[PDB]
């Protein structure tokens, strides 16, 4: 026949190959598709959906609903942080199991901006101002409002609006970060502080809850599909 | 306004209900539930919750095939001195985990409770009665009743009722299925889950309770295959 | 930065192991043929990836990796084996013996694989009787009717995911020596369309449904004010 | 030679493949075809032919000619059914071995309308009206004319015509049904009742027979060729 | 509605045409014509009962 020469790689099975194969059921009359609502073309479309952050992963709160609630009170003003988060969306245990983190744990590289929304769930009679800050990596993690104020930040007036969004823009030395805990590709710090205190009148609850949601922005992307550590078989 | 029934909104997946009867498909009010401080959540199935609603239930049980979208209106009002938040989620194919070591052992009468629906639990309890098993759902709230984290339930069509902001939620659910039309008695196309995201609280009262009311209108209804009446077994 | 590798096509463009079918080549405690019901729910990784969505359409590529070994040392030698893999669609007669007439496969598709050859491979189109596959079905196959005794079908079980089985045997007549073989089945969806995203599985799978029994506390402990 | 790489699936024999092979008798001078009557292009053409239904599969009738005859009499009117059939054309034992059922047992999926013809074989002096009904699935099988009348149905006047056809139109939740007994793809119920009674004058036979035929309509189709259970080798 | 501005609540106002038993619960009333009144949103609510009669006029 035609002279041919078998190159190396012949007879191998690469599970990522893209080859044709014979059809085992020829002339099958396939059922046509219908217009079902909710079609998805890209997994990033799922990462762009806000999902609640299990922020309060304490011994008594983890694996309950209480792990989603962060408690504020009406005590006197202080510079102590309300919450502290590492910008490691796939390896920080508080972000790993959100929809964004679940998508990220199927990939090796990620890049793009993030969106953090905070929802205040107190009474309508409550007032207060909060400071939400992102510090890029390199320095010690901010432990007071004085240090946090030096980074990117927004001021949230709960009386004016019950939900506030801070976009963390993409700022990295590398073009992508790794989806594991790695010092060279560290992301930075997210912190929350009291700008003023929370004030309530009489006959009002003095403790209330906030909730956190995270999603990816439209510039987000991932690379190098890989197996996840969030599912195992015994 | 839909029919003789009258009265933000979220259109699930941005798709309004559409056709591929007319009087029967109108707003129906289910039984009110009581939101307490210790409430864990509530669930209903559609079209199961409307099976005893006027002419819509009659058309359900007189036809082999039926399809409909829905408009779900959750109503819950309180004072400016109340606090709390509800998440209202519309889940297509809302399968709930059972309560036994046997897989998929939940019986039909328990999977289709009707307009009363069911409630989420705070923890998982395994039914041990072997002579007389309960064969009921055991949906854990933080697992969203199906082995997934409730925090990610926000990927479903949803609304949030924050007591300081709004007192009502409106979800417009189109007919969602792998088929153009199905059996309404065999299959529930939609599930409604209401979870307290923030617990209810009222100043210096460990007694406050507030009602939640659901009003559901089927839309774009179609029925086919008229025969004698279906009478499902009850428990 | 494009999103080429996060498209639904790229997300599923991998051959995933779904079954290890074991057969023996021995004279008639042994199993001279094996029946495997076709499903992706025997394993977890592909199942979890698929259950990100409610509905799907796709063609399927099946690849078969065959390995074999002697059972005893210096017990003798064997000639190269041939394996038959017969697709038995629901309703077709099911083999009951290694040598029964059903293996004539006049109408069933069949695959003959020679040991040492590159893994076998076939493709099938979207074969669902509905307009899409259902990863979740919130209903019953039968509605129990008043008058019926104690329509008792299982919750979620429907014939919309019944695709038949694979019957696997060694075609060779049995050697004087015992041989054991394993056929690993690898699935790759192609031309994928998906609908209605769902939150991913968070606790260990328990059965073909959504039931859970163990490992219900997945998340670890992490201080609120600790980075 | 030309660099080539052997992909997986090389050297396999798939009995459903479509490949070329060398001719073992080259230059053979083939006999030309003639125009034989009765050519068939599609197996559905055979399923569209009416064949008699073995309706009366009782202990004393099965595997004889009597299994094809259903007896009517001239007794007083009653609401008891004359015959009851499941719309399972490949798995109901009364429909499985008709030509339609035999064709269906070589396939896995079927869809389309059916045609049931009934032929009355009494004397010309006999009169009567019968009700033939199809009930789609989902409800209890009709046990009286009152329940059967609620479904699709036709009224047959034997005095007016000796053969009557009821078309069962395709009504299914799924796009195809399985050719086995499956609850999720059940078909419905066919029933026959006395609308009025059968009346004969004197000196006339008081018992007579009807015969049933079934075929597929022009919208019928099948999918997924498979081996049948109706032939076995020992 | 003539309560305080701090009061909230939702009420159901229903008209049932004649022929059936007079509705004695919200379940039966919901089946007829009806409107939902949010007092917190607005203090006055109007329900129009449209003309529905077998006869062209009713007696006084
Ligand atoms: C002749 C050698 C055997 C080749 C034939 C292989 C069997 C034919 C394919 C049957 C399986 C259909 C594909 C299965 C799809 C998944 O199970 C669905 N996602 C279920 O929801």
């Amino acid at each position: 026949g035609l002279p041919v020469l078998n190159t190396p790689g012949s007879n191998q099975y690469l599970t990522a190959d893209n080859y044709q194969s014979p059809c085992a059921i020829p002339e099958f009359d396939v059922t046509p598709p219908i217009d079902i609502p909710g079609e998805v073309r890209n997994m990033m479309e799922l990462a762009e959906i806000d999902t609640m952050i299990p922020l309060n992963l304490t011994n008594q709160r983890k694996n309950t609903m209480d792990m989603y609630r962060v408690e504020l009170n009406d005590a006197a003003h202080s510079d102590t942080p309300i919450l502290c988060l590492s910008l490691s969306p796939a390896s920080d245990p508080r972000l790993a199991h959100t929809m964004l983190g679940e998508i990220l744990n199927y990939y090796t590289h990620w890049a793009g901006s993030l969106k953090f929304t905070f929802l205040f769930c107190g009474s309508m009679m409550a007032t207060g101002k909060l400071l939400v800050s992102y510090a890029p990596p390199g320095a010690e993690a901010p432990k007071s409002r004085k240090e946090a104020m030096l980074g990117t930040h927004v001021i949230w007036d709960i009386g004016l609006q019950s939900s506030c969004t801070m976009v963390v823009p993409w700022i990295s030395n590398t073009t992508y970060r790794l989806t594991i805990n790695d010092s060279f590709t560290e992301g930075g710090y997210i912190s929350m502080f009291y700008q003023t205190r929370v004030v309530v009148p009489l006959s009002t609850p003095r403790k209330m809850d906030i909730l956190g949601f995270v999603s990816a922005c439209n510039d987000f992307s991932v690379r190098l599909l890989r197996d996840t550590t969030h599912i195992s078989q015994e | 306004t839909l029919g003789n029934s009258t009265i933000n909104s979220v259109v699930a997946y941005g798709r309004w209900p559409e056709y591929i009867a007319v009087a029967a498909c109108r707003f129906y009010t289910l039984d009110t539930v009581t939101w307490r401080k210790e409430s864990r959540g509530w669930w209903w199935k559609l079209p199961d919750a409307l099976k005893d609603m006027g002419l819509f239930g009659q058309n359900m049980f007189y036809h082999y095939l039926g399809r409909a979208g829905y408009t779900v209106h959750v109503q819950c009002n309180a004072s400016k001195f109340h606090q709390g938040a509800l998440g209202v989620f519309a889940v297509p194919e809302m399968c709930l985990a059972g309560d036994s070591t046997t897989h998929m052992f939940t019986k039909y009468e328990n999977a289709n409770p009707g307009e009363k629906g069911g409630e989420f639990k705070g923890s998982f309890t395994l039914d041990t009665n072997a002579t007389n098993p309960a064969r009921n759902f055991c949906p854990v709230d933080y697992l969203f009743g199906s082995g997934v984290l409730a925090g990610n339930a926000f990927v479903y069509p949803h609304q949030i009722i924050n007591l300081r902001t709004n007192n009502c939620a409106t979800l417009v659910l189109p007919y969602v299925n792998s088929l153009s039309i199905d059996s309404m008695t065999k299959h529930n196309n939609w599930g409604i889950a209401i979870l307290p995201l923030a617990p209810l609280d009222f100043a210096t009262e460990s007694s406050t309770e507030i009602p939640i009311t659901l009003t559901i209108a089927p839309m774009c209804c179609e029925f086919n295959g008229l025969r004698n009446i279906t009478v499902p077994r009850t428990q | 930065r494009t999103r080429s590798e996060s498209t639904v096509e790229s997300f599923f463009a991998r051959g995933a192991c779904v079954a290890i079918i074991e057969v023996d080549n021995d004279a008639p405690a042994s199993k001279l043929f094996s029946i495997w019901k076709i499903t992706y729910k025997d394993t977890v990784q592909l199942r979890r990836k698929l259950e990100f969505f409610t509905y799907s359409r796709f063609d399927m590529e099946l690849t078969f990796v065959v390995t074999s070994n002697y059972t005893d040392a210096n017990n003798g030698h064997a000639l190269n084996q041939v394996y038959q893999i017969m697709y038995i669609p629901p309703g077709a007669p099911i083999p009951g013996k290694w040598n029964d007439y059903t293996w004539q496969t006049s109408s069933n598709p069949s695959l003959f694989y020679t040991y040492g050859a590159p893994p076998a491979r076939i493709s099938v189109p979207y074969v669902g009787i509905a307009n899409a596959y259902s990863h979740f079905y919130d209903g019953f196959a039968k509605v129990p009717l008043a008058g019926q005794a104690s329509g008792d079908s299982l919750y979620g079980a429907a014939s919309l995911n019944d695709f038949g089985s694979l019957a696997v045997r060694v075609v060779n007549d049995h050697n004087p020596t015992k041989l054991t073989s394993k056929i690993r089945v690898y699935m790759k969806p192609k031309h994928v369309r998906v609908w209605c995203p769902r939150p991913p599985r968070a606790v260990p799978y328990y059965g073909p449904g959504v039931d859970y029994k163990d490992g219900l506390a997945p998340l670890p402990e992490k201080g609120l004010t600790t980075y």
